[PDB]
């Protein structure tokens, strides 16, 4: 049976089909072992089982499958599987696989791996000699994603604005300042319900590292693409744990040839967590900060590029800053001359009610030319040139008014000539 | 208190509720949250219709047996929206949702109304009610149901009108559906042994005449001249015959009070021991026992802690009680 | 119990009264927590209290209602508002509440709201669907307001003398300029008293910023409506909360379709303290001005107009000038072409002991057709031409000697021809 079906579903159901099964009382556990003992029934009167996720491979020598839904954590629901086919198939960590499991006897009780159908959406035999993630070759972004849905919606807009200020492509890295109480949640939701909408081929994943629970539940239902997080609720080590996960599973399907795109919030957090979890080198700077503290989070970071053989890999990573501690202005200076499209939405525009607060003076992005075309790029640079000597909320309120009256970029740079 | 045998914990998942009481001045853990309050599914819905909340609407009521029935009762203070239709979503789909999120239990849209009546008429539909009946003095509801939608009139402990009754607060009567099941005229001339010695002189007057009561003879004793004209030839015989049937109503309401205050039946079978008085017998047959069959199944639990005994005369009074009953072996 | 009652009335009454129910030492603290434990007892003996005053909400969600006779200060009098009713009301900044109050418990200390029973002097019924005041369209003043009271005594010749120079509406902008030693104090006065006599309907409001305070109080029981001050006794963040207060106040109160009138003295004071107490932008010009802390004073003179929709709102902002410093001449210089009424009393005459005072060369009011009739504004026009040939104190004395004798400005206006 498929693992998915069973995953993915409400728990009531799950409930019903382990109360038809004549089982013993299961509304009185976690999820996790629910769906382990309705597995370990459907297998002792049923057929092979089928199951999936993404491998991590320990220190130990063998591997676990985890799911996506449970953020990748360990439990009764992962699938051992043996140095053998690490082995046989050359398995790596972060590899999305799916196949078929067996169930465990006396001294085991995960579900054995019996024989693996699809590795990171292909072939073993296409996925055996294959090329490395690090041994590809970076370059700038051609194509260049297209926010605007078209239908101009009362929050659209931002999108628009975005495209005004950050022409975003396949392989280029977005910082996101922006101090709290300033709104880049659903900046973030918009975004990604407009680049799923747009480009539905291109896989999308979202990343939210010490966000709140709510926050997690209402993202996880609302937005394409499997929904990681790992909130604030457990310790850093399950955020370096889900971060080598998701790092691993795109640099495999970029590997795979397919355009990844992660949206991570935020990352000063994550390199909080990152400072904390991995031991110290005695050197430390104001605001209780390592050196090597911030090699991970660096990495991570620069994962992204443009690959010239095969697909791409582009994330967004927004840098909460303007909280009073040292932690994120450190890591907000690390990581200024770090990315390559910066996004400053300050807070002043955004007690203001007037949203998006975009700082669109100190936003920008380099090599924009090889994303737009000449005459777009006139435009844009027309356009960048009339709002610089405006402040801040004047030349957003004017740029709000030109644009509401419109429906599309084009017909607005034609009118604002 | 607030579980259910359906409704399950372990360490790992999470559920939600209300926080209902908050005790800062205890000595531990003082964030009690409640699951089983009906307001609860009030807050649900403020959370998920967009109706509650922007005062266009009025969640009134709400019956909650939980894990048996969860209905609301809404009203719709503007001229433009419904109670049920907006709220239910399109063919149960918001309401489904609370309740496979409440834990799958049965959630129906009531409609309450202005008066008693049709509310708790709604409260047990989709069923028929013969009689509706609306009593103060006894706090209570009179609902008799008639025959041909029983399946949905009772239910699994009265479930239909278990919630009706939790709702109004007041404890319903649904007991009866044969003849004079209406309780208007179920006491008309059901009970006519009420002038039993009153008119002794003749009975060819005139038509009874119950709409008095003549039986409260209180509110009825010592009235002014209008309240009494309802019976003409009030004089003074007929003035002094209702103050003797009044005096012998007294008689009987003060025995039937003294008979029902003991419910026990104290015989002359409950002084035979050494010891035993009337007061002690009389609490010990109040506290659930009847006569000597059902005292010695018992010890210090039940004889001891009684007014005028002590824990040795306890004992012995037990040991006593053992030695006729288990050693003795007699009747 | 009432709150106003005990609140308007003198202290020793509040003495008497907290003496008699059998207290702590009461006279030994200030009217603020003698007036709240005075309350506390009324309430552990008796029923619920009833307060009232002006909200404000602060950037953490609750709200705090606030009394006038305490310029809406901070202290034990306050009531505390939770943010349930500003989602249930939809409650808003400045608007003027009264109802039912409880008294606080351990972990509080402020009386907690209980229901609410006038909102703005309205139903919340008929307040809940309504018009913001930004939405409003603003409009000319069109219903002129009659200064003079008829009776001619010795010092409303002033205010006639205004009506010949200043003809003021409902939505007109008054800029008095004026430098000191001038008598510009008796002269608002005298406006406010014979605005209230002439036109009792529409609400008065005053305001007093770094003044002295023998002034404040004998000007709060002198005129009509709250008398609300900031006395330069306080620092600038007093001064900018009591300005936000009354601009909310007066919002809502026009938005209720309420004329609301308000008197501001001085406005050079006023955008100074805003100067200080708002954050510096980094530009700064000669006097120590910020191109920035002029923004929040131009809103406040701004924030005046003639509603279409339903009533209006005048402001009258007084501009002290000829100090010495830089700062006032270049806030005169910012907001001389802001407001569409000027009136200019200069020092030359008013140190001649010739009163009032007032430059009727330079005064006049824009869009006076629309205040006056057609035979009022060719006299008016009239006697303009026949003056400004003369100088400033030799016209102010002819027009003394020529309006003395008579007792409305029509049978002066038909005796001048
Ligand atoms: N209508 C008037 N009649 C007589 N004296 C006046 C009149 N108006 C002003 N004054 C005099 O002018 C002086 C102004 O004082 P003050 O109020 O401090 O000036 P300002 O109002 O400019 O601050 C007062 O002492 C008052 O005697
Ligand atoms: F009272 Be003065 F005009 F400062
Ligand atoms: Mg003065």
């Amino acid at each position: 049976m498929n693992l998915t079906e069973l995953k993915n579903t409400p728990v009531s159901e799950l409930i019903t089909l382990g109360e038809n099964m004549g089982l013993e009382n299961l509304a009185r556990m976690r999820k996790q072992d629910i769906i382990f003992a309705i597995l370990k029934q459907h297998a002792k009167s049923g057929e092979d089982i089928f199951g999936d996720g993404v491998l991590e491979i320990l220190q130990d020598g063998f591997g676990f499958l985890r799911s996506a839904d449970s953020s990748y954590l360990a439990g009764p629901d992962d699938i051992y599987v043996s140095p053998s086919q690490i082995r046989r198939f050359n398995l790596r960590t972060g590899d999305t696989i799916s196949g078929k499991i067996r169930p465990p006897k006396e001294g085991e009780r995960y579900f054995a791996l019996l024989k693996v159908n699809e590795v990171n959406f292909d072939k073993p035999e296409n996925a055996r000699n294959k090329i490395l993630f690090e041994n590809l070759t970076p370059l700038h972004a051609n194509s260049r994603l297209r926010m605007e849905r078209g239908n101009g919606s009362t929050e659209d807009l931002t999108a628009r604005v975005l495209d005004l200020a950050s022409p975003i492509g396949r392989g280029q890295r977005g910082l996101i300042v922006a101090p709290p109480k300033a709104g880049k949640t659903m900046l973030l939701q918009n975004i990604a319900q407009s680049i799923a909408y747009n480009h539905p081929d291109c896989v999308l994943m979202v990343l939210l590292i010490d966000e709140r629970p709510e926050e997690v539940t209402e993202m996880q239902r609302l937005v394409k693409g499997e929904v990681v997080a790992s909130t604030f609720d457990e310790p850093a080590s399950r955020h370096v744990q889900v971060a080598e996960m998701v790092i691993e599973k795109a640099k495999r399907l970029v590997e795979h040839k397919k355009d990844v795109i992660i949206l991570l919030d935020s990352i000063t957090r994550l390199a909080r967590a990152y400072n904390t979890v991995v031991p110290a080198s005695g050197k430390v700077l104001t605001g209780g900060v390592d050196a090597n503290a911030l090699h991970r989070p660096k990495r991570f970071f620069g994962a992204a590029r443009n690959v010239e053989e095969g697909g791409s890999l582009t994330i967004i990573a927004t840098a909460l800053i303007d909280t009073g501690s040292k932690m994120d202005e450190v890591i907000y200076e690390e990581f200024k001359g770090t990315g390559n499209m910066e996004l400053h939405l300050s807070r002043k525009i955004a007690e203001k009610r007037v949203f998006p607060a975009i700082d669109y003076n100190r936003s920008g992005t380099r090599k924009e030319e090889l994303l737009t075309t000449q005459e777009e790029l006139q435009k844009m640079w027309i356009l960048r040139k009339i709002i610089h000597p405006m402040g801040e909320i004047d030349a957003m309120e004017f740029l709000i008014n030109k644009l509401a009256m419109t429906k599309t970029n084009d017909d607005f740079f034609e009118m604002m000539k | 208190e607030d579980m259910l045998p359906r409704e399950n914990f372990r360490p790992g998942d999470r559920v939600r509720g209300v926080l209902y009481s908050v005790r800062p001045e205890a000595r531990g853990a003082q964030l009690f949250v409640t699951r089983s309050k009906p307001e609860m599914l009030i807050e649900l819905f403020r959370i998920e219709v967009p109706e509650i909340g922007e005062e266009v609407i009025e969640i009134k009521a709400a019956a909650r047996d939980p894990g048996s029935r969860a209905k609301i009762a809404v009203k719709t203070n503007d001229k433009r929206i419904d109670p049920v239709g907006a709220c239910v979503g399109m063919r149960g789909a918001r309401v489904q949702a609370v309740s496979t999120e409440l834990g799958g239990e049965r959630i129906d849209i009531v409609l309450w109304d202005d008066n008693p009546a049709q509310f708790v008429i709604n409260a047990m539909a989709p069923a028929d009610v013969a009689s509706i009946v609306v009593d103060e003095d006894k706090h209570t509801m009179d609902i008799a149901v008639e025959a041909g939608n029983l399946a949905q009139a009772i239910g699994r402990n009265g479930q239909n009108v278990r919630l009706a009754s939790q709702l109004s607060g007041w404890e319903l009567n649904v007991m009866t559906v044969d003849d004079l099941q209406a309780k208007h005229q179920a006491e008309a001339h059901a009970a006519i042994d009420t002038f039993t010695k009153y008119l002794d002189i003749d009975e060819d007057f005139a038509t009874v005449l119950v709409e008095e009561g003549f039986s409260t003879l209180e509110e009825l004793a010592y009235v002014p001249m209008k309240e009494l004209l309802e019976i003409e030839g009030l004089d003074e015989p007929t003035v002094e015959a209702l103050r003797e049937r009044a005096k012998n109503a007294l008689a009987t309401i003060a025995q039937a009070q003294e008979e029902s205050l003991g419910d026990n039946k104290p015989a002359d079978d409950l002084l035979n021991l050494e010891g035993v008085d009337r007061d002690l017998a009389f609490k010990l047959a109040a506290r659930g026992v009847c006569t000597l069959e059902d005292l010695a199944e018992q010890g210090i639990d039940d004889l001891a802690d009684i007014e005028g005994l002590t824990d040795e005369k306890a004992g012995a009074l037990i040991m006593a009680a053992r030695n006729i009953c288990w050693f003795g072996d007699e009747a």
